[PDB]
């Protein structure tokens, strides 16, 4: 799914780009010409505000991570079985490694 | 007792631990309620912006009145500190 | 629209500047994660820092304890006859912040003078182009700004919209400002203006300046605070339904045993 | 609500942060791609704005109570910065098809 | 299921499960080992960050399995690009410990302390090999020793309750899982083994107490069937005992009450799950109504 939101923002991003093109060269020919005070096309003005609104989708569904705010709830699954053993002190004498120690 | 049947009994047989202490000690009461220097200290913290005003004022006269990048900047930024504080008097209004 | 163009201009002054920009602030970033050393921190420093935090914990955290336990602590912090923290006394250091300096101190201190790195770097971009116009700003402008964006044009009837290259890179400096965290993260250092203004989460939190004043303050601070048990309330869990167990103990089915 | 995690807010907050400033620099971009006058740019910024704010609503919807608090800064956040940088790039993509 | 596992998975997951296992600091070495030495042949190319705490975790698995041999590949491996690093000091001197000759890893342990003068995790490591080499009275007193020159952490201080746990001294231990609890407040876990160790003091003040600490980390998980039934038992004790007012062993009858429906609730519940779970249904059922009859 994140990987369709990304082709789908790339595509819009590359849809602007084009439109920004065509108004670039709409306004050069304007240049050219005398008078002439008009405004660019509709059409490509509409299809620049549909990059705009795709664009701007996928860019909030790319980060959504909204984490839960109670302290509670990450902990209710984990057991005090893993807690009780701690990372600090670990007695390396047991009877599966004497167990272990031939193969 | 018989009701409950089944029912283990546990017995148990330098003062190195800060907290665990032999001799109980209780008795502690304590009623200290000084609402007057406390007042005395929520009076003068509102005085400060008032007082954080003529030094403002000293430094803007310093500037003088020629156009140039560092003073228009000393001056957007001298408005936008009390305008910043202002956007959230809420808050501290009621603390 | 006027003042025709070229198009030489637009791919040697915009370009070359924005990348000139992002790349200083990068730098400075990077430069500024480097230069960062650890200070030294002594035991008994860290001894009185782990002790302020219990200190801390017990205030902020006392109401689901025991009262017996509580007035048990706060006997070991006070103690009349012996007391930790009327006993143990370190050396100090003579102070010298008074209330009426420091109470103006807080205003005069603060960051008037960080801007003028920039202005250097402005100062050079523009001795670089004397005669030079990038762009125009569309916000309408007023004639009493043009001294200061200009500033190398000798025009008196042109509008003040067109900019040099100067207020362009200024601009530029801030406009990143906010897109510099998006690539980074919230705890960003690339800020070009604020250069030799150290901003970082800041090495060794605690800072006992005076450790026994900040003692005396939290043995009255202790003494202040009051206990309220609020363990004793237990009758509102009394009356109450118990579905939430029903809850996931429906989703807890589907996972498997791996 | 009795206790409340500081690394989730930040997280929310700087999720919220890097929605606003994106959405901002895009609608910089559009605006500076069509060319319009202060007023209506200013208008057209605001409108985006309020666009995005209610599009983020709508992403939380239902039990948003646990994930936002309140919603004032939903509304209201990072309309002064965001409008900082969306000025740049209005004007970047302005002057660069138009004057040039 | 080997070849069956080591086909449908990818390095990414597999790294990813890695970290969750570091996350939740789980003992299951053989499958540590399992999977550690897999990716280190199978990609062997990039993430040397991760790789290197993963080294450290596989020989760690390692020790505690069969595999010395694995153990110093990694040693070697850690030492060919940090010359000089504290934590793989501690990490040699915990293997040497763990054949042969303490002394020479107490010794490193000292030089160590000489060097840096602030390092918890070599003078740990010395409190637990004297808790293995002597009496638990000396490592207690050590612990006690750090803890007081540092009062900085808390898997010192469950450690010295564990440690009390094994001498009948729920006097100490009470105040150790106070100070836990006080700083955690929100994890139910350590105000359910408080209150099983103040139940098992005894008393009926002491009943009472472990009873509301029960019935208070009830609510906050509201699965936890440990300390309901411990709750329930508190509940029954204090209605057996004649030291007690008629009000108090009235509501302490319905407290037991209620929990025996909450008990009958979560294994009805369960019935639909499999069809072995109605013959446990029932006898807990009939475990519960011998109970009832009793307590009435």
């Amino acid at each position: 799914a994140p990987s369709l939101w990304k082709g789908l923002v790339g595509i819009g991003l590359f849809a602007l780009a084009h439109a920004a093109f065509s108004a670039a060269q709409h306004r050069s020919y304007m240049r050219l010409t005398e008078k002439e005070d008009e405004s660019l096309p509709i059409d490509i003005v509409l299809q620049t505000l549909l990059a705009f609104a795709v664009t701007c989708y996928g860019i909030v569904h790319i980060a959504g991570e909204f984490k839960d705010m109670d302290a509670t709830s990450e902990l209710k699954n984990k057991t005090f079985d893993t807690l009780r053993n701690h990372p600090s002190f670990y007695v390396f004498n047991h009877r599966g490694r004497v167990l272990f120690r031939p193969s | 007792g018989r009701r409950f049947k089944w029912a283990i009994e546990l017995s148990g047989p330098s003062l190195y631990p800060v907290g665990y202490l032999d001799k109980q000690v209780p008795d502690t009461s304590v009623q200290e309620t000084d609402r007057i220097l406390v007042e005395k200290r929520c009076w003068d913290i509102a005085l400060g912006p008032l007082k954080q005003i003529p030094m403002n004022l000293f430094i803007m006269y310093m500037a003088g009145n020629t156009i140039s990048i560092f003073p228009t900047m000393m001056v957007c930024m001298m408005a936008w500190r009390p305008i910043q504080a202002l956007m959230a008097i809420s808050a501290t209004f009621k603390m | 629209p006027e003042l025709l163009l070229d198009s030489n201009i637009r791919l040697w002054v915009v370009l070359p500047i924005v990348i000139i920009t992002f790349f200083v602030g990068m730098i400075r970033h990077y430069v500024s994660i480097l230069l960062q050393s650890d200070k030294k921190l002594t035991q008994e420093q860290v001894s009185d820092s782990q002790v302020l935090i219990r200190s801390r914990v017990l205030r902020e955290n006392g109401k689901y304890i025991p009262k017996q336990s509580f007035l048990t602590r706060k006997y070991y912090f006070n103690n009349p006859e012996d007391g930790f923290f009327k006993k143990t006394k370190r050396k100090v250091v003579p102070p010298s912040p008074m209330t009426d300096p420091t109470m103006l101190t807080d205003m005069m201190k603060g960051n008037v003078t960080n801007v003028l790195p920039m202005i250097l770097i402005g100062g050079w971009i523009n001795m670089t182009f004397s005669g030079f116009v990038t762009t125009k700003v569309p916000f309408p402008l007023t004639l009493r700004f043009k001294p200061m964006l200009q500033q190398g044009i000798e025009l008196l009837t042109l509008d003040a919209s067109w900019v040099s290259s100067a207020s362009w890179y200024f601009l530029n400096v801030f406009g990143l400002r906010s897109i510099y965290s998006l690539i980074l993260g919230q705890d960003n250092a690339a800020d070009q203006s604020r250069m030799m203004q150290e901003q970082m989460t800041g090495a060794a939190m605690a800072m006992p300046a005076d450790t026994n004043k900040a003692f005396k303050t939290e043995w009255e601070a202790l003494e202040l605070t009051d206990h309220q048990w609020a363990l004793d309330d237990v009758e509102e869990e009394l009356m109450a339904k118990d579905l939430h167990f029903e809850g996931m103990f429906k989703k807890e089915l589907q996972t498997s045993i791996f | 609500p009795p206790f409340i995690s500081e690394a989730a807010v930040r997280g929310n907050a700087a999720v919220l942060d890097y929605c606003r400033t994106s959405v901002s620099a895009l609608s910089g971009a559009t605006a500076g791609i069509l060319g319009l006058t202060g007023l209506y740019g200013f208008i057209f910024y605001l409108l985006a704005s309020v666009l995005l704010s209610l599009l983020l609503i709508l992403k939380a919807g239902r039990r948003w109570n646990k994930y936002f608090k309140s919603r004032r800064p939903l509304f209201t956040g990072g309309l002064i910065g965001g409008l900082f940088t969306y000025v740049l790039f209005w004007t970047f993509l302005y002057g660069m098809v138009h004057v040039y | 299921a080997k070849v069956s596992e080591l086909y449908d998975v990818t390095w990414e997951e597999m790294r990813d499960k890695m970290r969750k296992w570091r996350e939740e600091n789980s003992r299951n070495s053989e499958q540590i080992v399992e999977v550690g030495e897999e990716l280190i042949n199978e990609y062997a190319s990039k993430l040397g960050d991760d790789i290197w705490i993963i080294y450290e975790q596989v020989m760690i698995a390692a020790l505690d399995y069969g595999r010395d041999d694995l153990a110093l590949f990694c040693l070697q491996e850690l030492r060919r690009q940090f010359p000089g690093s504290h934590r793989v000091k501690r990490l040699t001197g915990m293997r040497f410990e763990a054949m042969e000759r303490y002394d020479d890893a107490i010794q490193l342990y000292d030089r160590i302390l000489q060097e840096d003068p602030t390092n918890t995790a070599a003078r740990k490591r010395k409190i637990a090999i004297r808790k293995a080499q002597g009496k638990n009275v000396e490592a207690i007193r050590e612990l006690n020793e750090y803890l007081e020159q540092f009062v900085g952490d808390q898997e010192a201080w469950h450690e010295l309750a564990e440690l009390y746990i094994n001498e009948h001294d729920y006097a100490k231990a009470a105040f150790c899982l106070e100070e836990l609890m006080m700083t955690n407040p929100h994890n139910h876990l350590y105000c359910q083994q408080y209150a099983e160790v103040k139940y098992t003091q005894g008393g009926l003040e002491n009943l009472e107490l472990s009873r509301k600490y029960f019935a208070q980390a009830l609510k906050l998980n509201n699965r936890n069937m440990r300390a309901l039934f411990g709750l329930y038992m508190s509940a029954s004790h204090i209605a057996s005992n004649p030291k007690a007012s008629a009000k108090t062993k009235k509501d302490n009858m319905k407290y037991a009450s209620w929990a025996a429906s909450q008990i009958n609730r979560a294994y009805q519940f369960a019935g639909r799950s499999k069809k072995e779970t109605k013959y446990s249904l029932k006898a807990v059922e009939d475990m519960l109504e011998t109970l009832q009859i009793t307590q009435s």
